[PDB]
């Protein structure tokens, strides 16, 4: 497979520029970092909470393990 | 003015079919983007439905000026059959201007950029590529016309 018989396009226009005629990293700090946040807010809720719970079962799993080795009053 | 304002909007429809001339109108539109030179000749359909007599009058009243005009002819005549006749007829022309009315040129820069009107439904694909040219005065045009001649041309009929 290759270019030439993939599929159909009609009445679409493309505007593209050389790289030499433009900076490589325009608005890297300005527009990116707000876009990092918006990128972040849209994933954080359904990514962490499992890993959040993991921090607790890595927490309680060791604490409850430590106690079991300490003697009892008997 | 109103009739031609319809005729113009009949030929923009035609030049869509003059696929070759669409390319150069795209080519000039890119490499010379941002300048007046990216403009078409007949103009967009929008401005043609908005152009006034005064814009013509103002456009006309600035560029048609003797220092930036020429007359020429050849074949069957003598140069002094002619000089009298512009001395006769064109002597009344506005050979001057309001001091700040006649502008000179901006150096039109050059861009390296691609433009593509993707259209798979049509028979063939008209394509063009080019670079910055030197200009009129620069003598190496006599060089480059050779190089193009070295490469040349072909269209589906030459028996070679």
């Amino acid at each position: 497979r290759q270019f030439g018989h993939l599929t159909r396009v009609r009445h679409v226009i493309t505007y593209s520029l050389s790289p030499f005629e433009q900076r490589a990293f325009p608005h890297y700090f300005s527009k990116g970092i707000p876009n990092v946040l918006r990128r972040t807010r849209a994933c954080i809720l359904r990514v962490a909470p499992p890993f959040v719970a993991f921090y607790l079962v890595y927490t309680w799993g060791t604490q409850e393990f430590e106690k079991s080795k300490r003697k009892n009053p008997a | 003015i109103e009739k031609e304002r319809d005729v113009i909007l009949q030929e923009l429809q035609e030049n869509d079919t003059s696929m070759r001339d669409v390319v150069f109108n795209y080519l000039h539109a890119t490499a010379f983007q941002g300048t007046p030179l990216a403009q078409s000749v007949e103009g967009p359909s929008e401005n043609v439905r908005k152009l006034s007599r005064a814009d013509l009058t103002e456009y006309l009243s600035r560029h048609y000026k003797a220092p930036r005009m020429v007359l020429a002819a050849a074949g069957g005549l003598e140069h002094r059959q002619l000089l009298d006749l512009a001395q006769k007829h064109f002597s009344g022309l506005s050979g001057t201007y309001d001091e700040d009315a006649v502008p000179t040129l901006s150096p039109c820069r050059f861009t390296g950029s691609q433009i593509c009107h993707r259209e798979d439904g049509l028979p063939l694909a008209h394509v063009a590529i080019a670079v910055e040219g030197p200009g009129w005065a620069h003598p190496d045009n006599v060089a480059l016309q050779v190089a193009n001649a070295i490469i040349g041309h072909y269209d589906c009929t030459y028996g070679g």
